[PDB]
RNA sequence: GGCAAACAUCAUUUGGCCUUAAAUGGGAUUCUGUGAGAGGGGAUCCCUCCAUUGACAGCUGGACUGUUCUUUGGGGCCUUAUGUGGUGUUUG
RNA sequence: GGCAAACAUCAUUUGGCCUUAAAUGGGAUUCUGUGAGAGGGGAUCCCUCCAUUGACAGCUGGACUGUUCUUUGGGGCCUUAUGUGGUGUUUG
């Protein structure tokens, strides 16, 4: 029945940049609290237990501290590679209850995608369907846009994406766009093309290419 | 040394059962408490039992309460969990933990190592294996620049898929995006390698698929027309 | 956890055998070399045979080939020196010592741990306990002084002989001497305690001697007239 | 084989000052001497191996050093419980070989000895024999005499002595002269007494006693 | 005189197998308190060795060799001891 | 008013058994790079608790006591968890 508040949701620092997150008890846990690290598709590994000391293996510049009822925990120089969510628990009572998380993007400087697009496979389109694929590589920040023009004009409600985790070594985004048809309205056109704007690019990025060539 | 090897998840219908375990090496269970957390994809951290191998002693969320019961067998140095009537609400990465016992204490600490999880989906979908695609060059820059090939791998369930390429002996450059859930209620995801534009007439590229759930695994040489 | 346990030592006439053997333990000895090194009373160290457990191979002084075999049998984790035609001049302490394995080697370093030892003496006389009486205080100093009691251990072979106070509860200010050899080809040492002059009419202080090679413990109380 | 030639056999130096023993090679070593500390009656510990590195738990007031074919063990603030014997080995080819030892005796201010006197048991007398202790407790330096006196007259060569190994804590030393008679010899005189002379007794000193009361 | 060898002397010094296209060694910055032999491990960077992709040279292919350039890579299991270099002497 | 109990809140926090005269806790300086549970260890000094040998005191002996002096000593086998105090509210 305690309930561990932690704050913000979300933050984005550069690297080597001091970075605090929050975690406030209902009621009192006095050291009873402990910050977990979890990086995408990995399991939680333990950082600070007792408020304030080091799990063996952690680097040192993270720390906690224990303010009355109010912990936090700080990343004081802020490495790429710590890129994760980070939770806070009480051990204090039972049952043992969570911080609703907080993920940490790294700022870096800005980097424009390079764009790919490639068209369906003949393997594909002997099933009856045609997925159209374009890849953003290597961005930073975050947001882009991708458009899909089939014969110039601009599509609607058939293409989704998705983006990795931010890359643990120079943090960056890739992004992908599908493009779904039929094999039949697929061979109803000629140029497929998506066109891509984002911070770095001055002008949108289209590549495309022609159905037969 | 110190590890922890979950087994038993996958793929099961509502209403179904389903008996984790969990493999522990280098420490002694009866030194210990052992702890299931499951995460919800997306959401947070849910503790879901313990156990105290050394007095059997056991505790649940009142949210399993009943459908679920935590066990351990010392000898085997693993730890268990039955799970009973369960629901689509159920669907999560399943955790095994420690907590190192020790006798200065008067109650249990942190959870001082996790397991890297097992992946429990309850749904009433049946496994489907992937189907394999290339993505090829369009051939656009000369040997100044870089090129990106991949493979596409279409309409399967459940999750999860994972590709290498070259056998793994090609890292460098590649991308697995996270698999997008389809209109038709299937996921698709994509991995993409970048190489140079002058290799590709000479070297081979082959992405290697592995679907565990189907037991299907796919090597797929991608060049272009 | 790692310790080494000298046994089998004692008195042997001029001819026999004997067998020391050193049990290790907190470490395996397929992972070290064992080495046996003497110490002749008064002399330095002198290395005496070597066996690494792992191939069997052995290397011997040149003052013990042929009389002496080194070996060991890893199930009981343990290490033997079988001493055959023994002289007079093998009479010393015969320490057993550990040289830790180590794969980046290219041959063996240095003695890393030593046993406490055990003593061999190779002579024609025969064992026979000794005596012991009290030395008690003479009740002479007033409140300027403290006063001192003590055991003498007189007529005795072989060496070595152990002395202890209230079993080990007393030992601030307590000195055991060496023994010297009387006239009789007999050894003699004393032992003593300090303690404060108004102590004794209320403590009681027991020595505790003991001559393991004849099988002799004695306890004697120590007080005044 | 190899011959370990040690220097000095014996030194004494006051605590805090800096020791250096040294052990030259008959031939090329080139790191593989070791050094040991033996306290009297215990079994050796090793202090440096690889002429310069030193072993766990070894204090750093201990080092090595080798120039070429001569090595030395230096102790650069000497500590009362460095009162040992010091031995050089090489591990260059074997059989291995040891130096002879050098023994480190504790230099430090004079301490007067405390002295008693302990007629012989009605238990021994007894037995045949007579024997008369004489204890001479906790003083610096070991050079001491101890003269026997039956009726003041001196006594040569019906007594024998045995002294302690310095204290390792408060480097003084312990003496024990025992008079060893006949108990015959021993029902013929009234007055026993040790007469003892030492650095730190202005007037010498002797303890008596009335035979029996 | 070129050699071998034995011995002396000083100096330096982990050594293998299997699979592989290949299965080096060193330097720097930094993290790690023994979390498996801390004589460790991790990350990032530079060089070096081996292999490898382009390009270029060798008439042109296949090779193969090379390079002030370029690409991508360098696995597994072992080791329980006296090798190697310089100098000298002596022998064949 | 007083005492309980439950709850709220903040703070703090290993708990037993056997043997025993007794079976605490902390501080400073310094050595120890995990030697097998470092949440360690040792040394030196200190404070503190329990016991203890002497001194002074309670008429003297049991006994027993002490804001003072003094001697010496403080073992073993366990532990797998929600204790304790302050405050507030409610109830008896």
């Amino acid at each position: 029945d305690i309930q561990m508040t932690q704050s913000p949701s979300s933050l984005s620092a550069s690297v080597g940049d001091r970075v605090t997150i929050t975690c406030r008890a209902s009621q009192s846990v006095y050291y009873s609290v402990a910050w977990y690290q979890q990086k995408p598709g990995k399991a939680p590994k333990l950082l600070i237990y007792s408020a304030s000391y080091l799990y063996s293996g952690v680097p040192s510049r993270f720390s906690g501290s224990r303010s009355g009822t109010d912990f936090t925990l700080t990343i004081s120089s802020l490495q790429p590679e710590d890129f994760a969510t980070y939770y806070c628990q009480q051990y204090r009572r039972r049952p043992i209850t969570f911080g609703q998380g907080t993920k940490v993007e790294i700022k870096r400087t800005v980097a424009a995608p390079s764009v790919f697009i490639f068209p369906p496979s003949d393997e594909q389109l002997k099933s009856g369907t045609a997925s159209v694929v374009c890849l953003l590589n290597n961005f930073y920040p975050r947001e882009a846009k991708v458009q899909w023009k089939v014969d110039n004009a601009l599509q609607s409600g058939n293409s989704q994406e998705s983006v990795t985790e931010q890359d643990s070594k120079d943090s960056t985004y890739s992004l992908s766009s599908t493009l779904t048809l039929s094999k039949a309205d697929y061979e109803k056109h000629k140029v497929y093309a998506c066109e891509v704007t984002h911070q770095g690019l001055s002008s949108p990025v289209t590549k495309s290419f022609n159905r037969g060539e | 040394e110190v590890q922890l090897v979950e087994s038993g998840g996958g793929l099961v219908q509502p209403g179904g059962s389903l008996r984790l375990s969990c493999a522990a090496s280098g420490f002694s269970l009866s030194s210990s408490s052992m702890h299931w957390v499951r995460q919800a994809p997306g959401k947070g951290l849910e503790w879901v039992a313990s156990i105290s191998p050394y007095s059997g002693s056991t505790s649940y969320a009142d949210s399993v309460k009943g459908r679920f019961t935590i066990s351990a067998d010392t000898s085997k140095n693993t730890a268990y969990l039955q799970m009973n009537s369960l629901r689509a609400e159920d669907t999560a990465v399943y955790y095994c933990a420690r907590t190192k016992y020790h006798y200065k204490n008067y109650y249990w600490w942190a959870l001082d190592y996790w397991g890297q999880g097992t992946l429990v989906t309850v749904s009433s979908a049946s496994t489907k294996g992937p189907s394999v695609f290339p993505l090829a060059p369009s051939s656009k820059s000369t040997s100044g620049g870089t090129a990106a090939l991949g493979c596409l791998v279409k309409d399967y369930f459940p999750e999860p898929v994972t590709v290498s390429w070259n056998s793994g002996a090609l890292t460098s450059g590649v991308h697995t995006f996270p698999a997008v859930l389809q209109s038709s209620g299937l996921y698709s995801l994509s991995s993409v390698v970048t190489v140079p534009s002058s290799s590709l007439g000479t070297q081979t590229y082959i992405c290697n698929v592995n679907h565990k759930p189907s037991n299907t695994k796919v090597d797929k040489k991608v060049e272009p027309k």
